[PDB]
């Protein structure tokens, strides 16, 4: 909870693949400060420079019915405090009632310009499938898993907003991780291996373009990995 | 009084919004997507408890008795089963300034009784 | 820059630079071990093998009373008896079974969740398991460790015997330590009487440059910090060759 | 304490226990069962435009504790609501004899319910039942320190420190507070030099600034010759305006480009000097 | 006893037997009471330690001399290290409602909250050690942080007042020649020679003021004892001298009123250039003045000398009315002090 | 809100009388120190009804040095004073051939009115004051030292003694509350007399800007 900000409470999640895609796609699910009918819940998704209400995200994931959305966010319908705290975001995002419309909304808010709604929608769909909460899964048909996790994130934001839970301490070392030589060299090796495959791609491209074979022994610039690790550690 | 719960439509499972029958002057809950309507039964559409009269005994759960880090005492036995041992803890919940009140839970299995002194 | 309470046993409270990097540059404690990382696939298979229900198989109505189960932060499913589930996972870790010792298992009770972690970088330290109000480290263990050069009985065998357990900072929240075996005895007024772990030795909270300080518990902490900073500047024999 | 209550800002939310919106079609038979006693006492005769009535009903419940602590009355609350919302919002309320203080509000004639909820959210905070705005809380105490005691000269000519009640407010509303009954407008002061300069004047802010500096230095028991503080205050108040000790106060005076560049904004100062063809007299 | 009292306070708080004090939250009140008890206990133990200290104790020797250390130091070495505070508060619950895993949740006892009951010589238990380390960390951070801000402040002050200086006409002007102060420090005096002194005609009541400052020239016996026969006869007979003395007292009374208005509070302490008391003491020693013998210094001479000296002392030079008003204002306080101290009755 | 309205009106009249007396206008002692009861007896205690009406509080005082140099004090009834009201006051001042007036507004004043006060400045020097700022006499505050408007001859003597220009003295904004209280304009010098803990009394001089 930032004292000086437009948001009262912010539930973030630096998401990363179990053992790949080192860049940690940070996703935020914030609540607008009381200062308007109620308190609105939004989500600063990656590759999008504009906040989006959670309800659009849930509908873009294939859960259009508001009952299904609440079933994913609030697990106990016997909590009228929870319904009253989630009501403003629902009332603020109801004109959208289909997955395609929600995806188009996301694609319209995406950093990339929506030259065509089709590309725009596809842009979003792949963002919600790859960038949003990658640790939960980047494959297809996992929208249920992503919906449940985002619902739990909203549940955590509501528990913090209603005070039934304590805010998380940024200094608690149980909430920290130590990147040792292993993960550090792994991050460098990944980026440098990518650069190596890049140089090999360009080499083989400019050779096959002449209609002839190419030698990987000559394409593989071993100096990339060698001098890279050497420079970083030096 | 009590809070007011959300009513969901039976066709599209969307939320029903309050509306009035201008001709009959009666409260209805109508769906903003389809043309469904329901006759209200509470007549109240909004309740905000500013004083926050919350009974924390409802937030407490019997499972807290299994926490080894909580203090135990033998001076307050359980009234529902008579068990002597019982864990006690503070509210520690935000929006409750007078949190020094102690809440007890019975450590007996299958009892899970909760109370306050 | 402040010395957070969670640095107990994981980082040296004294060893830190006094310049413009106070509190930022830290030093591991003597018995502190940073986890290396492990695959969660075996844990996931064990959880599925037990009564856990996957997240897509359940109905939202079942999530209310059930206990959520996370693995490396991924919500995998829910469970009904988290008490015996945690008891089982702990027995497996204490038996060096499917769950390896570096795996963290924190059961939040108030929120009804079981966070399991196999991630790397989780700073943790060893602790003596205490079952009733008695230590699992019996005298036969000390005997075997005394004849460590003959019977090849090492720390690994001590951990595999379920006498010691690697506890991380996040699990220390759910752990009730006993500073010394004296705290496990019956006193005129029982303080805890429900300890679950014990400290091997409190001096292990100190780091390397702070461990050389004699009677550091008789000095003002700034002094111990300045010594932790000067022991590295002291002359000697930095290496034999 | 009366003065403290009259000065400390109070909103409706402070004294409001809860609020609820009901679809009450006919007030004659209120949905609630406890208001029925007085609703009839009020609707037995047509006092307002019954025709222009809305079934939507805003019922607010107050709390005795706060109500008494602030000596506020339902009549006062009703008058404030009527003043702020005009006649469009009809307001009735029970006397201060029921165990629970409840007032009912209707709209005369966005949807009616939506507007009612909006105005409810607005009134809970905006409406100022009493007190001066910007003053969140007021503290009343007896100054143990003589410096804060009212020193008076006795008939025999002896200094006597009368320990009288003093109020310390968390906000700064000097303008309004000084113009208040039973509030001494001579001694009462503010720590906000900006406010002092705005209300009293350049000389008054000079004095207040000197006091503030002296207090800051002396808090730890340090002593500095008064002349130093006086000189600093004169430097900050020699142009008739509060010249902050920053680039925004030092580089804005006709001190010559070289000195300003020596302080901050070197390139900008020289650039502007070049553009305006300024001449440095080489006095600094 | 201190820990027992803290336990009783905690018990009342848990039993809802503690009401919040006015202007304070219930939790704040609890913390205030607990801290009060702990502080009082620390103070009592420390005082006991100092009283136990012998004259030969080296800690006592250094502290008494002021060379190094303080009673607090002695109380943390010999009695109780005290309560450790982070951010001006008892050790926070870094864990879930626990400062350390060794304690239990919702534990507000002195030990759990970081009350080091052991002295340095006794040795600190591991938890006490950790909490003390926390407090030390706080101090180290403050020391390593304040520096930057203080340096920036000093730089800004310098850049904003580097050119202000005292001109040959005795006025304080900046580089632009804009008059900042007519006289430096409003008195045109250096900051080194000035020294602390006390005004003898500010606090005294009217009765004491008159009994101590109005020269009594009607008491022949008193005049005989204080002054020599020739002075006594001259004072008694001559009426011009008596009138001058009365005028001098009236001037002192007016100065007293001026001092009252200048100082609403009764604080006689003031910084003035010359320590008149010390100078008079020096004069007594140098001239071997014997206090038990009648003085030969005529009071009329005293009055004339004070007025002449006052005229000689000139911060602002000029016979025009503006200059002479500025001079009068500049030396007003010092002149009042001069007349009060050099009062003929006091000098007699 | 009627006893409080009459109380405010009395305080404002008292402050205005003190202001005119400090500016040097002839104000009798009885009206300078008029109790609330005397004010109610001379004007009334029902301003809401219209007794006294704010128009009846209008003050007209004359300078001690020049009897024909009068000064007005108007108390408009409308909360926000408009250009038409400024024109009405300008008409009355033109009729009575008076050059100084004070407009005691309640809420504030319109931009057109401010523009009229600045464009008509050289002909009629009319000032504005808020009743909120007239309910207290700031000059009685302990932080405010004794200000004294100097005469052009005394300013000439000051500059000739200290041998300095007008732009060398410290400045005081024309919008300063004390400058407004004493009604001083650009170019005038105000002498401030303040107590000093090091010298006893210190006199400084500020030029208005
Ligand atoms: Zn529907
Ligand atoms: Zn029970």
């Amino acid at each position: 909870a930032k004292k000086d900000s437009k948001y009262a409470y912010t539930g973030e999640c630096r998401s990363c693949l179990e053992n790949s895609s080192r860049p940690t796609s940070t996703i935020w699910v914030s609540m607008l400060a009381r200062g308007a009918i109620g308190q609105r819940i939004v989500a600063t998704l990656p590759y999008i420079k504009q906040e989006v209400p959670i309800i659009i995200v849930f509908r873009a994931l294939g859960f259009v019915s508001d009952r299904d959305i609440l079933e994913h966010i609030i697990y106990d319908f016997e909590d009228p405090e929870m319904m009253e705290m989630v009501k403003p975001s629902l009332d603020e995002a109801f004109v959208i009632q289909e997955q395609n419309v929600a995806l188009n909304f996301i694609g319209s808010r995406g950093a990339k310009p929506g030259v065509t709604k089709e590309k725009r929608i596809k842009y979003a769909k792949e963002v919600l499938q790859k960038e949003m909460l990658p640790h939960v899964g980047v494959s297809d048909f996992c929208e249920t898993k992503k919906a449940y996790f985002l619902g739990y994130m909203v549940h955590r934001l509501l528990l913090a907003a209603l005070g039934r839970r304590e805010l998380d301490d940024r200094d608690h070392y149980g909430n920290k991780r130590l990147d040792l030589a292993g993960p550090l060299l792994a991050f460098l090796f990944r980026g440098m291996f990518k650069n190596l495959l890049k140089e090999v791609r360009i080499y083989a491209q400019k050779f096959i373009d002449r209609g002839k074979d190419f030698n990987l022994e000559l394409a593989i610039k071993t100096r990339i990995i060698s001098d890279g690790l050497k420079y970083s550690l030096a | 009084p009590g809070f007011v719960g959300i009513r969901f439509c039976q066709e599209c499972n969307n939320m029903l919004y309050p509306k009035e029958d201008k001709e009959n002057r009666i409260l209805l809950y109508a769906c903003r997507n389809c043309d469904y309507q329901q006759e209200a039964d509470n007549s109240c559409i909004y309740v905000n408890k500013i004083t926050h009269e919350v009974d924390e005994l409802t937030q407490i759960i019997a499972d807290v008795s299994q926490d080894p880090t909580l203090p135990r005492t033998e001076d307050h036995p359980c009234q529902k089963c008579g068990h002597k041992e019982a864990v006690f803890f503070q509210s520690h919940s935000a929006r409750a300034e007078d949190a020094m009140r102690l809440y007890y839970v019975c450590t007996a299995p299958h009892c899970g009784h909760r109370w306050t002194e | 820059r402040q010395l957070h309470n969670t640095l107990w046993g994981m980082v040296c409270p004294a060893e830190t630079p006094e310049g413009h990097a106070v509190g930022l540059v830290k030093n591991l404690a003597l018995m502190a071990y940073i986890s290396v990382g492990s695959q969660p696939s075996p844990i996931l298979e064990f959880l599925e093998e037990w009564s856990m229900e996957n997240l897509e198989e359940i109905s939202p109505a079942a999530i209310a009373d059930a206990t959520k189960i996370f693995v490396n932060g991924c919500w995998v499913g829910i469970h009904k008896d988290p008490e015996q589930l945690m008891n089982t996972l702990r027995k497996l870790r204490r038996q060096m079974d499917i769950i390896v010792s570096e795996v963290s298992m924190i059961r939040d009770i108030r929120e009804r969740e079981i966070r399991i972690y196999t991630d790397a970088g989780r700073i943790c330290r060893p602790l003596l398991i205490v079952e009733k109000q008695k230590l699992l480290l019996k005298k036969r263990h000390i005997d075997q460790l005394k004849e460590r050069e003959y019977n090849n009985y090492s720390w690994q065998d001590l951990v595999a015997s379920g006498v010691v357990e690697y506890i991380d900072t996040l699990e220390e929240e759910t752990v009730m330590l006993a500073m010394t075996p004296d705290d496990l005895q019956e006193k005129e007024v029982a303080y805890c009487s429900t300890y679950t772990h014990c400290e091997i030795h409190p001096s292990m909270i100190l780091g390397v440059c702070a461990s050389i300080i004699p009677f550091p518990d008789h000095n003002q902490s700034p002094r111990n910090t300045y010594q932790s900073a000067m022991g590295k500047q002291a002359m000697g024999v930095y290496i034999t060759n | 304490k009366d003065i403290l209550c009259r000065l400390e800002h109070t909103t409706l939310r402070k004294v409001t226990a809860n609020t609820a919106i009901y679809y009450d079609p006919n007030p004659q038979s209120t949905v609630v069962a406890e208001d029925q006693e007085w609703v009839n006492v009020y609707y037995e005769m047509p006092d307002f435009d019954v025709a222009r009535i809305s079934p939507w009903l805003l019922r607010v419940e107050l709390d005795r504790k706060h109500m008494t602590d602030r000596k506020l009355t339902m009549e006062q609350i009703a008058e404030k609501i009527n003043a702020g919302f005009g006649d469009d919002l009809n307001c009735i309320f029970n006397d201060d004899n029921a165990e629970k203080l409840v007032l009912r509000i209707r709209i005369m004639n966005m949807d009616d319910d939506v507007f009612l909820r909006c105005i409810e959210s607005n009134m809970l905070t905006d409406m100022t039942l009493q007190g001066i705005e910007q003053i969140s809380k007021v503290y009343m105490h007896l100054p143990q320190t003589d410096n804060k005691k009212k020193i008076i000269i006795t008939e025999d000519g002896e200094f006597k420190a009368l320990q009288e009640w003093i109020l310390e407010t968390d906000g700064v509303s000097l303008m309004r507070v000084l113009s208040e009954k039973d509030v001494d407008p001579v001694r009462t002061t503010s720590n906000d030099i900006v406010e002092i300069f705005t209300v009293l004047g350049i000389e008054a802010v000079r004095k207040a600034l000197e006091r503030e500096l002296y207090h800051v230095i002396s808090f730890d028991g340090s002593y500095v010759n008064y002349r130093h503080l006086a000189l600093l205050c004169d430097t900050m108040t020699c142009r008739g305006h509060l010249m902050a000790i920053t680039r925004h106060g030092v580089n804005r005076q006709d001190t010559g480009p070289l000195m300003k560049c020596s302080f901050e904004e070197t390139v900008d100062v020289l650039m502007e000097a070049a553009a305006h063809g300024e001449s440095d007299p080489m006095k600094g | 006893k201190a820990k027992q009292d803290v336990i009783e306070v905690i018990e009342k708080a848990h039993n809802n037997e503690l009401e919040p004090t006015p202007g304070n939250t219930l939790r704040q009140t609890f913390e205030n009471q607990v801290n009060r008890i702990l502080n009082d206990a620390r103070d009592k133990t420390g005082s006991s330690a100092q009283k136990s200290l012998s004259e030969y104790n080296n800690f006592k020797s250094m502290v008494v001399s002021g060379a190094k250390g303080s009673k607090i130091n002695i109380s943390q070495v010999i009695a109780v290290v005290g309560q450790q505070n982070v951010e001006g508060k008892r050790i926070p619950f870094g864990f879930k409602h626990r400062t350390l895993p060794h304690f239990i949740k919702d534990d507000y006892g002195p030990e759990s909250r970081g009350f080091v009951e052991n002295s340095y010589l006794a040795g600190l238990t591991p938890t006490e050690f950790f909490f003390h380390a926390m407090g030390g960390r706080e101090g180290l951070i403050d020391t390593a942080v304040k520096t930057a801000e203080t340096g920036y402040i000093q730089r800004r002050l310098i850049k904003s007042m580097e050119s202000v200086m005292v001109k040959y006409d005795a006025t304080v002007r900046n580089s632009i020649n804009q008059v900042v102060q007519l006289r430096y420090g409003e008195d045109g005096l250096a900051g080194e020679s000035v020294e602390f002194q006390n005004l003898a005609t500010l606090k005294p009541s009217n009765k004491a003021f008159e009994k101590k400052f109005r020269f009594d020239y009607t008491n022949e016996r008193a005049l005989r004892r204080t002054l020599q026969e020739d002075l006594v006869k001259d004072v008694l007979s001559n009426a011009h001298i008596q009138n001058e003395l009365e005028r001098e007292f009236e001037r002192m009374r007016e100065d007293r009123e001026v001092l009252r208005v200048i100082f609403p509070t009764g604080d006689s302490k003031v910084v003035l250039p010359c320590n008149l008391l010390r100078m008079i003491w020096n004069a007594q020693k140098i001239f071997h003045i014997n206090p038990r013998l009648p003085s030969d210094l005529h009071p009329i001479k005293v009055v004339e000398g004070v007025k002449e000296l006052s005229k000689k002392l000139v911060i602002v030079n000029g016979d025009d009315p503006l200059s002479r008003q500025a001079q009068e204002n500049a030396t007003l306080l010092f002149n009042i002090h001069l007349r009060s101290t050099l009062c003929s009755r006091r000098m007699a | 809100d009627d006893e409080e309205e009459t109380y405010r009106l009395w305080k404002i009249r008292k402050t205005i009388m003190q202001l005119c007396h400090d500016r040097g206008y002839l104000v009798t002692q009885d009206e300078l120190d008029q109790t609330l009861e005397e004010f109610k007896a001379q004007f009334g205690d029902k301003p809401s009804e219209g007794r006294p009406r704010r128009t009846d509080l209008t003050v007209l005082v004359a300078h001690n040095d020049d009897p024909t140099d009068q000064m007005f004090v108007f108390f408009p009834e409308e909360p926000k004073v408009g250009i038409k009201t400024i024109k009405v006051y300008c008409q009355r001042m033109q009729e009575e051939n008076i050059t100084r007036a004070l407009i005691v507004v309640q809420q504030g004043m319109t931009p057109s009115a401010k523009q009229s006060l600045v464009d008509m400045a050289p002909k009629y020097i009319l000032e504005q004051f808020l009743q909120q700022e007239l309910l207290i006499n700031i000059t009685e505050h302990e932080l405010v030292p004794e200000h004294v408007v100097m005469t052009k001859e005394e300013v000439t003597e000051l500059l000739a003694r200290y041998k300095l220009r007008e732009n060398q003295l410290p400045r005081i904004q024309a919008g300063d509350p004390v400058a407004r209280y004493f009604g001083i304009k650009r170019g005038q010098v105000v002498k401030i007399i303040r107590p000093s803990e090091t010298a006893g009394r210190y006199i400084t001089y500020r030029l208005v800007q």
